[PDB]
């Protein structure tokens, strides 16, 4: 047959979650960077 | 921010008794003024400050002064509320019982004893700092009541030009005494055009009909209508007595409801309520608020021209029915093309210290409308006055003081009242036209 | 520690939830101070405002530690400036903010990121409430001053100047108040309700903090 089209609801929720994650990661990197690595 | 209540006439005394009882039950103050809440938790979300003064005894004295020419009704209200009101906030003019249902005698009583009332209101205002305005409870039909109301309105406009003054006035029903009662009304109405910053209208005939509808016994007592008015006043003040985020001032409500000082007469509606099941959704609540059989005034209009409408829904409501009813109402209510189609809804929180009203969990709603129905009752009253005046010269027999020394000045004052209410209704009916704001477009 | 009372206090403080009266009183008491501090420079003394704030905090009940530990401060940047700093957007007013020093062991749950979110939301709500207060004061000056309501001398002005600006103020009120009610009901009210319903029989405090920060994000990502 033909390759199935990627679902519309799937790409909508994916772009929403990706926008939210980009904002969250930007805000987290802006807030002093709690993540650390030490020696 | 603090507001003072003014109970004029026996009607004012009755409605003040009912309203203060209702508020004491809501704010858990009771008939003794003492805090019905325990002293272990001081966290509160209401505001008893603008309506109650709390002393070292933690007793809440109602911020109200009663003015009347009949001491018996005030004494009875004191008896039913022994230990609630302050005896110093009582004013009976020290003239004995009432005499004469004309506006002349009432206004003369007000002018003679104006100093005592001025001292009382000055003492009440000096008790606190953040004051905003007064609340007047009177019937335009009552002669002494209307005279006292007009006198205090003049005093508060030429004394406190910075304090917005609103009043509650109930127009009489279709009866016989109107032939003189209407007189007082228009005279008071004259001052209502000049000094009154805001006014909520009521029609006694529609009030009696709606009470007979909601009450089982058609023999409607006047105290039942007083209870209805106390409920509507407590409802419109719910946003003030229970502010959360949005509405914390009556100035904002009169901003969103009164567009211009020439148009400050609003018609109320409240539904559903008791005075025990829930069968009126918020959508149903609002479509009933639109229904004429739920307004506190005789509509007598097919399609009234709504100018600015604003409502407060009491109960736990979801915004979906809110939006559905808003869309339906915009499809139903017509606005002039020169004005805005503004519709605003306030979510009024319920008091946890108030006993549960019958029909629990039944969402209710109040609405205040500015339309051409108030001017219909105004036209009825003015037509009755014009008939009884141009047809019979009997008002020249019941006058006091400056009005009794000469009746020609009384006739001139009545003609001027007719002229100013005519100009007012003409401004109203012109506002219904898109050409009202044509001077800018 | 009765976390419910603490979260209620912080919602009253930074979110204005059921606390519009206190912030409205604080704004009405010092409208002139705010406008004189926002029209002047940073060198202008604001110690009078700080004294008023500490007096109001002293008049506050001592049990509300969130309000008893409330501290005020002046920033060097505006609210759109810090918004451009934290978020990729393009913008000397609104330099005020409030902060709380979360102690141990409350600081392990109430971190500093949520505190910064609270400060941002509080400054935003302060801007909104000050603008609504300015609109209310304008309506009061229009409806109470006799000159504004007075008319005469073949007016041509009332219908053209007064009526026009009154309609314009009505438009501004129908915009600001509408958007305020929308944001406080569809965003603030819903998030408050979710925060109320989530702590019912909790499982993980880290999960509670994650839900709180997710609600803050939904507020921001609107
Ligand atoms: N709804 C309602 N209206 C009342 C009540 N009492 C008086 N009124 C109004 O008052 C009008 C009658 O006039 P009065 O109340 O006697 O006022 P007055 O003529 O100045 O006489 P006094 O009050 O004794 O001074 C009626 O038309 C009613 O509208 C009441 O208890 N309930």
């Amino acid at each position: 047959d033909v390759p199935m089209s990627q679902p519309l609801k799937e790409q909508e929720v994916r772009e929403h979650q990706m926008k939210k994650e980009r904002f969250d990661r930007a805000l987290e990197s802006k807030l002093l960077g709690k993540r650390h690595i030490t020696y | 921010g603090e507001i003072i209540t003014l109970q004029a006439g026996q009607c004012g005394n009755h409605v003040g008794k009912f309203l203060w009882s209702q508020l004491a039950k809501e704010h858990a103050i009771g008939t003794d003024g003492l805090s019905q809440l325990p002293d272990s938790s001081t966290e509160r979300d209401d505001d008893t400050k603008p309506f109650f003064r709390e002393n070292s005894r933690n007793k809440f004295t109602p911020r109200a002064i009663m003015m009347d020419s009949e001491p018996s009704v005030i004494a009875d209200v004191e008896n039913t509320f022994r230990g609630f009101f302050d005896p110093r906030n009582t004013w009976v003019a020290s003239d004995g019982a009432s005499a004469g249902n004309s506006w002349a005698n009432g206004y003369d009583i007000g002018t003679r004893n104006q100093d005592d009332i001025l001292n009382k209101i000055d003492k009440e205002i000096d008790s606190t700092d953040n004051f905003e305005g007064f609340q007047l409870l009177h019937s335009v039909a009552g002669g002494t009541g209307s005279g006292l109301g007009s006198n205090l309105l003049e005093a508060l406009c030429d004394r406190y030009p910075k304090k917005i003054l609103t009043t509650y006035s109930v127009f009489p029903a279709r009866s016989s005494e109107v032939v003189v009662q209407s007189y007082n009304t228009i005279l008071a109405l004259r001052r209502l055009i000049e000094d009154s910053d805001a006014t909520v209208v009521f029609d006694n005939a529609s009030l009696l009909n709606i009470s007979g509808k909601v009450f089982r016994n058609p023999n409607i007592d006047l105290q039942h209508t007083n209870q209805l008015i106390s409920t509507i006043i407590s409802s419109v003040t719910n946003s003030i007595r229970f502010p959360s985020y949005m509405y914390s001032s009556m100035s904002s409500i009169y901003s969103t409801l009164i567009p211009s000082p020439e148009l400050h007469f609003l018609s109320p509606s409240f539904t559903p309520f008791t005075s025990a099941h829930k069968g009126h959704s918020s959508y149903d609540v609002m479509l009933d608020l639109l229904d004429p059989s739920n307004s506190l005034v005789s509509t007598a209009m097919n399609n009234p021209t709504y100018f600015n409408v604003y409502n407060t829904i009491i109960g736990n409501v979801e915004p979906r029915q809110i939006s559905r009813a808003m869309t339906k109402l915009q499809q139903r209510i017509k606005f002039p093309s020169w004005s805005s189609s503004a519709m605003h809804v306030n979510i009024g929180r319920r008091s946890p210290y108030l006993p549960l009203q019958p029909n629990e969990n039944e969402v209710s709603g109040m609405m205040l409308s500015n339309m051409s129905t108030v001017v219909n009752v105004f036209e009825n009253a003015c037509n009755t006055f014009d008939k009884v005046f141009a047809k019979g010269a009997f008002l020249n027999n019941y006058n006091v003081g400056d009005l009794f020394q000469s009746m020609q000045n009384v006739q001139d004052e009545f003609a001027e009242s007719r002229e100013v209410v005519q100009s007012l209704m003409e401004d109203y009916v012109a506002a219904e036209q898109d050409s009202y704001l044509d001077d800018v477009l | 520690y009765d976390l419910i009372n603490v979260l209620k206090h912080l919602q009253q403080i930074f979110l204005g939830y059921q606390s519009g009266h206190n912030v409205l009183k604080f704004l009405t008491k010092n409208m002139g101070e705010l406008t004189k501090h926002y029209r002047n420079d940073n060198n202008a003394n604001y110690d009078k405002l700080l004294q008023n704030f500490e007096l109001e905090r002293q008049s506050e009940n001592p049990n509300n530690l969130m309000r008893q530990l409330l501290m005020i401060q002046f920033d060097t940047e505006t609210l759109p400036q810090v918004l451009s700093h934290y978020l990729q957007i393009y913008p000397a007013i609104y330099h005020l903010k409030f902060d709380i020093n979360i102690p141990y062991p409350l600081n392990i749950i109430i971190s500093r990121t949520c505190m910064i979110k609270y400060q941002i939301i509080l400054r935003y709500q302060l801007v909104l409430q000050y603008h609504s207060r300015l609109l209310d004061e304008t309506w009061m000056d229009l409806n109470k001053t006799p000159s504004w309501k007075y008319r005469g001398y073949s007016h041509t002005v009332k219908r053209r100047i007064v009526r026009a600006t009154r309609v314009l103020h009505a438009k501004m009120n129908h915009f600001i108040k509408t958007i305020m009610e929308y944001f406080n009901q569809n965003v603030i009210d819903k998030e408050v309700y979710s925060l109320e319903k989530c702590y019912r029989n909790p499982t993980l405090a880290v999960a509670i903090q994650n839900e709180l920060e997710g609600g803050l994000t939904n507020i921001m990502t609107n």
